[PDB]
């Protein structure tokens, strides 16, 4: 949406079940989003028309909650592993 | 294949070389050769996710990369690094403790910032005031403090 | 077979006990999740669980195949190899 709520759109609508946390990469203008049922970390573009998987089909993720970014590194927290 | 490699470059775009099967064809660094085994094509390096960190422009057999003003490009041609001298500071929320970690050349230092926090859930920071904001679920409140507690 | 190269195919395997390989896939069973898992033996590219949570801790796994195995002559089959 617009930061005043005047425009609203849905950008990720499929292959999504319990989307927990969001983070933004400003140089690339990318949105980073994380899912706790399908257990993935993905990044897409502001319109949701380019989409990619960072961690997927990996047992490292149990119940992710929150996400942050720095340089070429992504940090997250997991409630199942307490990690 | 074609012995006429010698006569007409084998119809190949860049270069043909003689061999036991008549023709062999090669494209230089950054290029790619395809199903016809004769033409040359350019690797669109920017199509690889994360080839270079921030901005990428494809060129014939080459690439160009750029970083935003907060960042300086490194000598290799792909990596970007941060100009600010301050260490990375990483803040995590546990119910009784706002944990803070300080990063120095891939070494860690972990401590607990603020006293008397009940159940912290959400965190953010403001760079103008140099402050950290958090919310407490048992208190039903939002608090702000300095990065030194 | 000599140790010349070493690689990690699956980076997290929740206390695997038993292991087998067939086709493009590697299968293993673990105690922690009480499950049998399938992965791709070159990359861990596609990871799935072949079973639901089983009622008890699973155990070792093996394969049944109709095709005849690799065959070779046995030195022991002539006069017990002298033994
Ligand atoms: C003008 C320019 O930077 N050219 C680059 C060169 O530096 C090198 O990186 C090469 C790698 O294939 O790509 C091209
Ligand atoms: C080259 O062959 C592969 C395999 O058949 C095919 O996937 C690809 O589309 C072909 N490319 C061209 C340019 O013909
Ligand atoms: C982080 O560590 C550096 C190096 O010891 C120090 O100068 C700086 O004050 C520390 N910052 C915080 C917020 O702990
Ligand atoms: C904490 O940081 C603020 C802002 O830089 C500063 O004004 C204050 O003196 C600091 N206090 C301590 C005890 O370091
Ligand atoms: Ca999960
Ligand atoms: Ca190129």
């Amino acid at each position: 949406a617009s930061m005043d709520g005047t425009m609203r759109t849905v950008i990720v609508q499929e292959k999504i079940y319990w989307p927990c946390g969001l983070s933004i990469d400003y140089p690339n203008r990318l949105i980073y989003f994380m899912d706790a049922y399908l257990d993935y970390i993905e990044f897409c573009d502001y319109d949701g028309q380019n989409r990619r998987q960072v961690i997927a089909s990996d047992l490292v993720l149990h119940h992710p909650h929150a996400l942050t970014l720095f340089e070429d590194s992504v940090f997250w927290t997991d409630r199942g592993t307490h990690q | 294949n074609q012995d006429s490699c010698l006569h007409f470059n084998g119809g190949c775009t860049h270069r043909c070389i003689q061999g036991p099967f008549g023709a062999t064809c090669v494209c230089p660094i950054g290029y790619q050769l395809a199903n016809d085994t004769k033409t040359c094509e350019d690797v669109n390096e920017c199509d690889i996710p994360g080839f270079c960190s921030q901005h990428c422009v494809n060129m014939r057999g080459s690439f160009r990369c750029a970083c935003d003003p907060e960042y300086t490009l490194e000598s290799d041609g792909r990596t970007c690094k941060v100009t600010a001298s301050e260490n990375l500071l990483l803040v995590v929320a546990s119910r009784d403790k706002i944990i803070m970690d300080n990063i120095t050349a891939h070494t860690h230092n972990i401590y607990s910032l603020v006293q008397d926090v009940s159940f912290v859930v959400a965190l953010d920071f403001d760079s103008v005031t140099g402050r950290v904001f958090w919310s407490d679920l048992l208190e039903g409140k939002t608090w702000s403090a300095f990065q030194n507690g | 077979l000599t140790g010349s190269n070493r690689e990690v195919v699956i980076s997290t395997a929740f206390h695997s006990f038993g292991l087998t390989v067939y086709g493009q896939y590697i299968y293993w069973t673990d105690f922690y999740t009480k499950k049998i898992y399938r992965a791709n033996k070159y990359d861990g590219s596609d990871l799935i669980a072949m079973t639901t949570r089983l009622p008890t801790q699973p155990s070792g796994i093996s394969t049944v195949v109709k095709t005849q195995q690799q065959q070779c002559s046995n030195p022991c089959d002539q006069f017990n190899g002298g033994c």
